[PDB]
């Protein structure tokens, strides 16, 4: 199981 | 940024024997960046029968891959790999070595 | 014992030749079970392990987009970076982020884990609590404030306390005879002289599983540790690990050495002599 992308942001 | 030079490994994945079916291995790692050249070579010539690993990255963020080809281990040819890389300013190319 | 699940996410920028390159491996301990490359023929998540080709679209395609998605976030985080750190357009960059988790034998949650990089320096950490991030550089340190205040940690603690879990948990049944089992190293000793008087032994402890290894050398019954070399453990290239150690032997003095190889696979320790 992946995990998903949530506030992936810099 | 900061870059990282491979270190280069060629073994097989059991010692040597003539006419027994063999894995030629190269191993590299510790590198950075991504941007990395690795071939398999016998006698000098690239050998295009060639597979490989995904690429990966460690705890230090240095980078690794494994390439492997099958061969026939003879005492006539030789092998081994070669490795190119942004902060070798040469060829880094390593022999095979049939009792390592 | 216990166990591990990690994921390995990178993104490399490739100015003028397409879009960034990224990509995605996962591991259970030592095992590469599933796989993804941006440049795949396929464009999909690929299984690699039998025991996880049982699983259908209900979980690889959601899996794939998702895995999109951290490929448009790593893409945009590496122009954002470069406009932080006031780069030239023309340069390159590259983006690291790994995560897991690891269990107890009992599948009961010990430890989670998140970790950024760029361009070879670390990025953010996330503590195994994961509850507070660390920020080891200026722009860190900007995403660090964002993060925090929207609990970042928070989504990252319902996977890795919980999906993640069980998903190894799962994967632990149905890869057990694939991912518990064990190797013996196939355990040799050679002799190699190197001079007139200076010879070597060789310690071999090729071919085992899993890649955990101790070897020991002695030196009449005392450890020698000083005048030794050791090899890193490397893959055999065909599911299981090589390692191998050697010492200084002066001829004639080899009835005085011995090399010890040492598992947590294996009920006993191999014990090497010449």
């Amino acid at each position: 199981i992946l995990d998903t992308a949530g506030k992936e942001e810099y | 940024m900061i870059q990282r030079t491979p270190k280069i490994q060629v073994y097989s994945r059991h010692p040597a024997e003539n006419g027994k079916s063999n894995f030629l291995n190269c191993y590299v790692s510790g590198f950075h960046p991504s941007d990395i050249e690795v071939d398999l070579l016998k006698n000098g010539e690239r050998i295009e029968k060639v597979e490989h690993s995904d690429l990966s990255f460690s705890k230090d963020w240095s980078f690794y891959l494994l390439y492997y080809t099958e061969f026939t281990p003879t005492e006539k040819d030789e092998y081994a790999c070669r490795v190119n890389h942004v902060t070798l300013s040469q060829p880094k190319i390593v022999k095979w070595d049939r009792d390592m | 014992g216990s166990h591990s699940m990690r994921y390995f996410f990178t993104s490399v920028s490739r100015p003028g030749r397409g879009e960034p390159r990224f990509i995605a491996v996962g591991y259970v301990d030592d095992t590469q079970f599933v796989r993804f490359d941006s440049d795949a023929a396929s464009q999909k998540m690929e299984p690699r392990a039998p025991w996880i080709e049982q699983e259908g679209p209900e979980y690889w395609d959601q899996e794939t987009r998702n895995m999109k998605a951290h490929s448009q976030t790593d893409r945009a985080n590496l122009g954002t970076l470069r406009g932080y750190y006031n780069q030239s357009e023309d340069g390159s960059h590259t983006i690291q982020i790994m995560y897991g988790c690891d269990v107890g034998p009992d599948g009961r949650f010990l430890r989670g884990y998140r970790q950024d990089a760029y361009d070879g320096k670390d990025y953010i950490a996330l503590n195994e609590d994961l509850r507070s991030w660390t920020a080891a550089d200026m722009a860190a340190q900007i995403t660090k404030r964002k993060w925090e205040a929207v609990h970042a940690a928070e989504q990252r603690r319902v996977y890795l306390e919980g999906r993640c879990v069980d998903g190894l948990r799962r994967y632990l049944e149905n890869g057990k005879e694939t991912l518990q089992r064990t190797d013996p190293p196939k355990t040799h000793m050679t002799h190699h002289p190197i001079s007139d008087h200076e010879a070597t032994l060789r310690c071999w402890a090729l071919g085992f599983y899993p890649a955990e290894i101790t070897l020991t050398w002695q030196r009449d019954g005392e450890d020698q540790t000083q005048d030794t070399e050791l090899v890193e453990t490397r893959p055999a290239g065909d599911g299981t690990f090589q390692k191998w150690a050697a010492v200084v032997v002066p001829s004639g003095e080899e009835q005085r050495y011995t090399c010890h190889v040492q598992h947590e696979g294996l009920p006993k320790p191999l014990t090497l002599r010449w």
